[PDB]
RNA sequence: CCCAAAAGAAGUCUUUCUUUUGGGUUUAACCAGGAU
């Protein structure tokens, strides 16, 4: 009764930042588990890039008010935490945002060096009325998972440095379903349909590939017993 | 309600209250 | 039918209470033996004294009291009440 | 026997020990360098810290420490965060909920202080409440619901056993619990479906063992066929190896009986391990039981309106009778109270009838996890009568259930009685401490000093007085007057030989044998008659409730009694004859009761004259003096 | 106590306290209450010097 | 008089004890807690407080 | 908290009863309180009953008696003539109920209606004797209790803990208005006075994080200044930010700037979190709670706290006290932060063990360096210094020259030991912040952000929350009653423009006249799909959850919804405390008490009975001799421990010798015979 | 990226065929990610063989008892069910077990054709009394996982044949747990603890290796999408 | 018992030994507000 097929995987592209992968035919009962394993690896262990610390002109600490911005400096930090950066360098880089005059200030104004590239120009950073100037310096860096604020004293730093929490997670939302076929003759199989959605930093194929590599490494650890 | 720029918060209330709430610090 | 006691629960208390009249006697028994072992450890490099031990193989860092209890279980010590 | 400790607190309590070990391992030349290391938290201190606390007991305490088990010694293990982690099976002993309670940590230092924190006060050596002998490390709340869901037999479920139809052989017969689990993982079998398995690692019941194996026992390895649910096999796989097969639905009473039997017949370590495994299974299964609360699960009785109108008619007639002068105010109030009490009972009965047997609310209530049926009636059917500030019932009464939502007036008259509950709770929890203190101070010098006074005095115990037509109806309250004593005389019945010899623990088998023999009264020893000059003897006191064996020769029984007669002081309500905590106080204080009752002095007949404004009684002495 | 002797008052006190506790569904083994009652009845009063 | 004084009515207990010149033999559990000495119950009693532990002769020979 | 503190009535004080001398006849709720003193809101401790809150509509008449409004009925016609009555007049007449069937012409539908007679009796009187009616429901509930949705479904006992746990929230970094309120938020916010309200109508000229300029209609101009990161009396931030742009027009009384806990002029004490009602692996056992990690990464619950440190350079008889930089006998590194004057530069993280001020006073060099240091357990940046100088002719205390004062601020995230709690009284302490991957997630991949136990709801009778949960979901997903062929019967009395709502629509259910059960069932029956044509919550209100930790779906559906939960001010970081060896008292050599100095826990009276009962004597002896007050025992045990020796024997306690001296002072010849 | 701490695999043999593998520190999310998957792979991906159905002479309509034999039909069925047999021919092969005269039948009494073998010859099956005769035909084929009894595809094809459940997988039971293992400024790592129990056809070591191979194949199929993609690495052995 | 500063000696490029001076109670009592 040994099935004569080996599992195969195919992709369907719903849009730029979403996809559905179909894996079939799996053994009965082995659909939910595989889907959950891929989901767990996707949502916690994908490397990405994010902003680590920022420096603004007239602010020693981070509980102050830059002159000419409607929001505070903490609000600017919260609004700068939604950026979607994608760096290629393994050492700290630097970015500069410069504005002067009435109008809005968006992420799009940010001038990235070679490599990093802001992927969602236009979100919202802050509004400048007439007499405000914003000259801010950002530090993009690679990483994985989550990393609380890198304390300023612990890691040698100046007084005008503002550490910021980092979130190096490209995967936004993952789910799955299984189409079980329980026939009367007991020739059974599942069919895993796994839906991936990333935040425009990396295409879903790459996230799935990274999860595959990590799981292959661990289960290869498992294999090399004899 | 009666505050010029309050948010539009819809209510299930059936009855109508003739008297507005007095000044809470009066 | 104890499975495999681990840590502060090893050896089982019942087998120890088998060795004495009441848990109260066991307390002082073990405490005195532990004090003797501790004195031996502090004096091991110095001149010899009557205090001996441990009668069992010492562990990596097994704290004195534990060893004392392990000995009571093996029936390698004797006591007399007041 | 483990408790979590946040490593920042552990680094501080164990500072000197950490410094010594740092110096010994040559990580610091002298004590001052080690002190600086510990103060600055270099990466290596942790590595030594874990090696220092190993097998080093730590005392946990909570305030108030009402009874003996308020202070318990655990073994510490490091955890992440800033909160002491506590084992869930001791919450009853401490009486600690997790709504913001705080607990204190102490450390013993000397060799004796550590020995007394591993043999006397370790958590796993106190499983039986000293007051009455009932277990306190028993599963409760979520665990009970999980186990009750696990060991249930729901008819007509998936994969149920089906007798042979004449065309195919029997279905639902499995050759081992491993195959049953393998099928369950595939969705073909349900954990609560009746099946027939071929067990070989569980001891069969008494009757099956006698009628199948005989000889001596099942001798693990011999196989027998059992008709049960996979869930019950899973549960019986947690209990010790020698325990018979328990095939029952695990209502909380049954679990209490099982744990009590284990404690009686086995050492304490096995009981500890068994309760741990039961906790694990209960928690794992309570998640899958599907016990959720949604307003679609709070069903309302189908015919509340008919009943309410029917009794409203009676109330209307009573009111009209009052208006015509047929009765005074108090009579009307009493009649309305009776009518509405009947209406409440009828609505409750209909509500009890309507609910299915698998509703989450009735599953929680009936399984002994928590709550009683009165609260379910209040939630779904009807609240019923409510109280005035004085205490008399309001004759309205409330008529809406908390699901439908009360009106304004009904809510007001509800708060009326709601507040006094909190007020009395505060004042009684204040009072109980005073009584506990006085009891501790009166009975602090009663200590077991000798092993046996060798007296012959003793008291007599009622022990299941005989029935009128002829039968031995067991006295209901025997677990608190005849167990855990030592007989002073011998028991002889109908010229038969001695059934129980002098000086016996008098446990369940002995009491059963005595009742079977057919004797109703026995004379047992008691501290009231102990003959030692100072303190009670050991045999007179008898079995120690917590240990399960004869009390020792150093125990401080006085303080144990003082705490046990004063710990259940909050539960006992504060409700002209006193009948609550004031009654206990005026009993122990030996005060003249509030309303005295003159008792007779000498036998004979009594002459009563019903004088005006007060009775008059006279006792006619048979002697004639 | 004055009428029926010590045994009667002992049984009386034990029964009353146990009734109060039982009415609320609390189980207390009798030996504790007997310990306290033993402590209450220790002394005697002198009538003739 | 120490225990009674620590329980209730401190003034009355102290004054009557002073008048009668009572000498308090130290026995009980509250006074021995007050003066920082081992309670005469539990592990503190003489029978268990003067135990003498000593290795067996066979183990002494084996060493 | 402030608004409720100003409207408080306390029966204890100079000329009133005392906390320890009040009977149970003064703490009850007399039937005359209806409409004059809220029966729900009251402290839970030993003050229960002695402190209360004035109701919403009450006023105080010239003599000081509390009055309430009533709408008078003439000949069975409900007019609008509002008459204020005191207790006596209300006693004399007969009063109806607010939520009675008015027939749109001021006439009762049926002759029989509940009323309140002289002595608080509730009875049925025909609709011809009625003399007055309540102006509206809610008239009996104070401000705090009027903000609980579905109050009439909760027992009084839990509504009390719900009304005493809205005065202990903490202003979060970013606030959010609740999805399901009770229409009372706006008035409470505007009256509490923490928001800025345009005093006169005009057009906004310039807006900035510091100030707002309003150009009134007739020439004049006004500038409103904003409080940025100002400490409150209990250590919480007091931010204020504008909500108007440079071109908008404002009107008199309009809200122009948010406050600590406000969102567009509405009270916002917490956050809307996705909640499931299943028990999970025992982590949420006995009232505990479980959070997802998404509430830490995204600062959904993240408070700001500010601490104040003071120091005064007293003149003293000797004189010459000065706040100087150079600290005698100090290292160069530890003095690095201090500025030229000797005050930490604003913008430096002063963790425990640093200097904030350099103070030296004469010894009577001959000086003592009382350089104010960060006390034990604090950290965070230094956001503001304030130095007052005598040379600048300030109003300083007599006999000083300087009063330098420093502020240190820190952001606390959520963590184990906190005390989240809903509104209805479902308090709990966060039990385990699981990672965002192993959380029960709905069919479309959304992970639930909190988990509550089922065993706590039915027993305590606060079913209200479950109803709220359902309604919350209906508010989030948005519904549309299909009036294709006549409105459905269950929605006949549902008001217009409520048959349909957009996603994230806010609704209000007044306290005692709200959403009936049938209306909730109808709303739940129809709800829009989320993104694709899927409905995640079926009619009963329960969804099908996937177990993230193992993979398999949970066998039975579970309740899911949106609940508005807060963060109480009982954080763990202010509670944890430990002591190995520290300061000791002076009169008696026992250690001090309290987290400030160093503090050591108290081994109380009835924690020496448990030790006696166990039979452990040595532990008790050491807990009372060589750990508390045996002067030589302490040093000897410390030396033995560090050097590995066996701990020494105890002596006698110092307090005993103090007792002997006190007795001897009374002319009692106490002697220790032998 | 780098994992910074390699995992380890150690085994604690308990019985002749029963083990307890421990996989020490894993990153603090992978305690379950590879636990449940490995459990399922062990239980339902290792090929094996088992008895699919049998026919017993003299039992066509009544399935209560077999004449001349002590045990009833169900006892024989569930004795034959737990029979360890190893096969190589993919087609279903047939075996015959026949014995006459009183005595005790044993699994070694069967005469297997080429390829099929029995790994526990000394297994009790039935007892015969009073010149009794037993003659039962078995059909054996190799499957995977646990396949419940398959009802007749063609009733007229055979009348005596009665289907039985098939336990193809050689692994019988498996369980797993997780704990916490570290003191290095982070006490939140995971330690996986398996418990593999197997028949007398494959030692637990080989079962774990075979499961590893299958999972590697599946997740390699997953990885094949972009070979040069960045993911965690454990390094060399 | 413990810490700080100054000087001398040895080695390490920063720890140990010797001498002098200075030192240690953020105490305490009230009122108020909270927690279980
Ligand atoms: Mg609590
Ligand atoms: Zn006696």
């Amino acid at each position: 009764m040994l099935i004569s097929q080996r599992p195969t995987l195919s992709e369907d592209v719903l849009t730029d930042n979403r996809s559905q992968f179909v894996i079939e035919p799996l053994e009965p009962g082995f659909g939910y588990t595989l889907g959950n394993s891929l989901r767990r690896t996707l949502l916690s262990s994908i490397p990405g890039a994010a902003v680590t610390s920022i420096r603004i002109d007239g602010v020693l600490h981070e509980f102050t008010t830059v002159p000419g911005v409607k929001e505070d400096v903490t609000e600017i930090i919260l609004n700068l935490k939604s950026l979607v950066v994608s760096s290629e360098e393994d050492e700290p880089v630097t970015m500069y945002l410069r504005k002067q005059g009435p109008g809005e200030v968006t992420a799009g104004d940010i001038v990235p060096p070679a490599g990093v590239t802001v992927h969602n120009p236009g979100m919202h950073i802050a509004t400048l009325n007439d007499k405000g100037k914003l000259e801010v310096e950002l530090v993009v860096e690679r990483g994985r998972g989550y990393v609380p604020a890198v304390q300023n004293r612990a890691s040698g730093a100046e007084i005008g440095r503002i550490p910021v929490d980092s979130i190096y997670s490209p995967v936004l939302k993952v789910t799955y379903k299984v189409d079980a076929t329980r026939v009367e003759q007991r020739t059974d199989f599942d069919k895993l349909i796994l839906d991936v959605e990333t935040k425009n930093s990396i295409s879903p194929r790459d996230a799935l590939a990274s999860a595959g590599k990590t799981l292959v490494e661990l289960f290869g650890l498992a294999r090399e017993l004899n | 309600n009666s505050v010029p720029g309050a948010p539009n918060r819809v209510s299930f209330a059936k009855l109508r209250e003739p008297l507005e709430v007095p000044g809470l610090l009066d | 039918g104890y499975d495999t006691p681990l840590g502060i629960t090893n050896p089982p208390i019942d087998e120890l209470l088998d060795r004495v009249s009441s848990k109260y006697a066991l307390v002082i028994y073990a405490a005195k033996r532990a004090r003797q072992i501790n004195d031996y450890y502090n004096q091991l490099g110095e001149g010899i004294l009557e205090y001996v031990g441990p009668l069992v193989e010492p562990g990596l860092q097994e704290k004195p009291l534990s060893i004392a209890l392990r000995e009571i279980h093996a029936d390698l010590l004797e006591h007399t009440e007041g | 026997h483990q408790c979590g400790l946040p490593k920042l607190m552990a680094l501080e309590l164990f500072k000197p020990f950490v410094m010594k070990r740092l110096v010994d391992l040559n990580h610091a030349q002298n004590i001052k360098s080690a002190k600086r290391m510990v103060e600055r938290q270099r990466p290596q201190v942790w590595d030594v810290l874990e090696e220092v606390i190993a097998e080093h007991p730590v005392l946990l305490n909570r305030a108030p420490t009402l009874h003996r088990l308020g202070i318990q010694a655990f073994e510490p293990m490091l955890v992440e965060g800033k909160a002491i982690q506590l084992h869930p099976l001791v919450c009853e002993a401490f009486n600690a909920d997790f709504d913001g309670d705080q607990m204190a940590v102490h450390l013993p230092l000397s060799a004796e202080a550590q020995a007394e924190a591993r043999i006397l006060m370790l958590s796993s050596n106190n499983i039986l409440s000293p007051a009455s002998g009932r277990p306190l490390a028993m599963p409760r709340l979520d665990m009970v619901t999980g186990l009750y869901y696990l060991t249930t037999e729901v008819p007509g479920d998936t994969g149920e056993y089906q007798p042979a139809s004449g065309d195919h052989p029997e279905t639902g017969v499995y050759s081992s619990p491993a195959e049953a689990i393998m099928a369950a993982d595939r969705g073909v079998l349900s954990v609560r479906a009746k099946i027939k398995v071929r067990l070989t690692q569980l001891r069969p019941p008494v009757e099956i063992e006698a009628e199948l194996f005989g000889h001596s026992g099942w001798q693990p390895g011999d196989a027998w066929m059992a008709e049960t649910t996979l869930g019950r096999v899973m549960f019986n796989e947690l209990l010790p190896l020698g325990y018979p097969f328990v095939n029952k639905q695990m209502h909380k009473k049954v679990q209490a009986a099982i744990i009590n039997d284990l404690a009686e017949r086995y050492p304490m370590i096995v009981v500890a391990q068994t309760v741990d495994k039961l906790k694990d299974a209960g928690f794992y299964w309570a998640t899958r039981s599907g016990v959720t609360v949604s307003m679609a699960d709070v069903l309302v009785p189908p015919r509340k309106k008919e009943i309410l109108d029917h009794y409203e008619e009676r109330a209307d007639k009573v009111e009209k009778q009052f208006q015509r002068g047929a009765l005074n105010h108090d009579e009307r109030n009493e009649a309305l109270v009776e009518i509405w009490k009947e209406a409440t009972d009828e609505v409750g009965q209909a509500l009890r009838e309507h609910y299915p047997d698998d509703n989450p609310i009735i599953t929680i209530v009936d399984s002994g996890a928590t709550g009683n049926f009165t609260q379910t009636r209040t939630l779904a059917g009807m609240k019923g009568l409510v109280t005035n500030p004085k205490g008399e019932f309001i004759p309205r009464p409330v008529k809406s259930s908390f699901r439908e939502g009360l009106t304004v007036l009904e809510y007001f008259i509800n708060t009326h009685g709601a507040r006094k509950g909190l007020a009395d709770t505060a004042l009684r929890t204040a009072d109980s401490g005073y009584l506990t203190r006085r009891l501790v101070d009166v009975s602090q010098d009663v200590i077991v000093r000798e092993h046996d006074c060798q007296t012959e005095r003793g008291i007599v115990v009622e022990l299941a007085e005989r029935a009128p037509d002829g039968t031995l109806i067991r006295d209901p309250y025997i677990e608190t007057s005849a167990y855990a004593r030592t007989l002073g005389t011998d028991a002889v019945d109908e010229a038969g030989n001695v059934i129980v010899e002098r000086g016996q623990d008098l446990g369940d088998p002995e009491i059963d044998a005595l009742l079977a023999a057919g004797i109703t009264q026995v004379k047992v020893r008691s501290v009231l008659t102990c003959a030692t000059s100072t303190g009670v003897c050991a045999t007179c006191y008898g079995r120690s409730m917590a240990t399960g064996k004869l009390v020792d020769i150093g125990e401080a029984v006085g303080i144990v009694a003082a705490q046990s007669i004063g710990e259940p002081g909050t539960q006992l309500t504060m409700r002209d004859i006193t009948g609550g905590l004031p009654r206990v106080q005026e009993l122990f204080e030996a005060r003249v009761p509030r309303g005295k009752a003159p008792i007779a002095d000498v036998t004979g007949r009594v002459r009563l004259e019903d004088g005006e404004r007060f009775y008059k009684i006279t006792i006619v002495p048979d002697d004639g003096g | 106590l004055r009428v029926q002797g010590p045994r009667e008052v002992q049984i009386h006190l034990v029964r009353e306290v146990q009734e109060v506790y039982r009415a609320q569904g609390v189980s207390i083994h009798d030996k504790h209450i007997e310990v306290i009652v033993r402590q209450m009845l220790r002394r005697v009063t002198i009538i003739d010097s | 008089w120490l225990s009674a004084a620590s329980f209730q009515e401190t003034t009355r207990v102290l004054t009557d004890a002073a008048i009668n010149c009572r000498s308090d033999k130290l026995n009980g559990l509250k006074e021995n807690v007050i003066i920082g000495k081992l309670i005469p119950a539990g592990t503190g009693i003489n029978r268990y407080r003067n135990i003498a532990v000593q290795p067996t002769e066979e183990a002494r020979a084996a060493a | 908290s402030g608004l409720t503190h100003k409207r408080r009535l306390s029966a204890l004080g100079p000329g009133g009863l005392s906390r320890e001398r009040a009977g149970l006849e003064v703490r009850d709720v007399h039937p005359s309180h209806y409409g004059r003193m809220c029966p729900i809101e009251t402290p839970e401790g030993p003050n229960i009953g002695l402190i209360g809150s004035l109701s919403v509509y009450a006023r105080v008449n010239p003599f000081g008696f509390i009055e309430t409004p009533y709408r008078k009925v003439v000949d069975g016609v409900v007019s609008d003539e509002i008459v204020y009555l005191t207790a006596d007049e209300e006693d004399r007449h007969v009063v109806a109920q607010a939520n009675s069937p008015i027939d749109a012409d001021g006439r009762f539908v049926e002759p029989r209606v509940l009323v309140r007679r002289k002595a608080g009796e509730v009875e049925y009187v025909p609709s011809s004797e009625v003399d007055y009616m309540d102006v509206s429901p809610r008239q009996m509930v104070s401000v705090a209790t009027a903000m609980i949705p579905f109050l009439e479904h909760d027992d009084a006992n839990r509504a009390l803990m719900g009304a005493n746990m809205q005065r202990q929230a903490v202003p979060l970094v970013r606030s959010e208005a609740p999805l399901v309120g009770t229409g009372m938020e706006l008035r409470a916010a505007i009256d509490a006075g923490d928001v800025v309200v345009a005093e006169e109508s005009g057009v906004i000229e310039e807006v900035s994080a510091d100030y707002i300029t309003v150009m009134h209609d007739n020439g004049t101009r006004r500038t409103y200044r904003m409080r940025k990161f100002a400490r409150s009396n209990h250590g919480t931030c007091a931010n204020q930010c504008p909500i108007v742009d440079a071109g908008d027009r404002v009107e008199a009384g309009q809200v122009i700037a948010d406050g600590p806990c406000t969102d567009d002029g509405e009270m916002a004490l917490g956050k809307n979190l996705l909640v499931a009602i299943m028990p999970w692996e025992g982590h949420n056992y006995e009232d505990a709670i479980i959070l997802s990690n998404r509430l830490v990464e995204e600062d959904v619950l993240t408070s700001i706290h500010i601490e104040e440190h003071e120091i005064d350079a007293r003149d003293t008889k000797l004189g010459a006290e000065e706040i100087t930089r150079d600290i005698p006998n100090i290292s160069d590194e530890v003095l690095a932060d201090l500025d030229e004057r000797g005050i930490v530069r604003i913008g430096a993280e002063v963790r425990d063990g640093d200097i904030l001020v350099g103070k030296v006073t004469p010894k009577g060099r001959e000086v003592r360096d009382t350089s104010l240091k960060v006390p034990h357990g604090e950290s965070g940046k230094v956001i503001g210094i304030r130095v007052f100088s005598r040379e600048d002719e300030d109003e300083l205390p007599a006999g000083v020259n300087e009063l330098v004062r420093v502020y240190v601020a820190q952001k606390r995230k959520i963590s184990d030991g906190d005390k989240l709690a809903g509104r209805h009284g479902n308090k709990g302490v966060i039990g385990k912040i699981l990672p965002v991957e192993d959380m029960p997630f709905l069919a479309d991949g959304t992970p639930v952000d909190i988990i509550l136990n089922t065993h706590g709801v039915p027993r305590r009778m606060n079913i209200g929350q479950i109803l709220e949960t359902h309604l919350g979901w209906c508010a989030h997903s948005g519904w549309k009653v299909d009036a294709a062929k006549g409105v459905p019967d269950w929605a006949a009395r549902l008001p217009d423009e409520l048959l349909e709502a957009q996603p994230n629509a806010i609704v209000s259910t007044p306290v005692f006249d709200g959403a009936q059960e049938a209306e909730l069932q109808g709303l739940l029956s129809c709800t829009l799909p989320n993104r694709d044509g899927d409905v995640l919550v079926d009619a009963d209100g329960k969804a099908m959850l996937f177990d993230g930790r193992s993979g398999e779906p949970f066998p039975y559906p579970v309740t899911v919804g949106y609940m508005y939960i807060m963060k109480l001010h009982h954080l763990v970081d202010d509670k944890i405390h430990a002591r190995s060896t520290g300061p000791y008292s002076m009169i008696t050599q026992q250690p001090l008490g309290g987290k400030a100095q160093f503090g050591g826990q108290r081994f109380g009276e009835m924690e020496c009975w448990a030790m006696q009962a166990y039979g452990a004597a040595y532990t008790l002896q050491e807990l009372l001799t060589i750990k508390s007050d045996d002067t030589v025992g302490r040093v000897k045990v410390y030396e033995a421990i560090v050097k590995g020796e066996n701990i020494p024997e105890p002596g006698i306690p110092e307090s005993f010798k103090v007792l002997l001296k006190e007795l001897q002072s009374l002319c009692l010849n106490v002697e220790v015979l032998s």
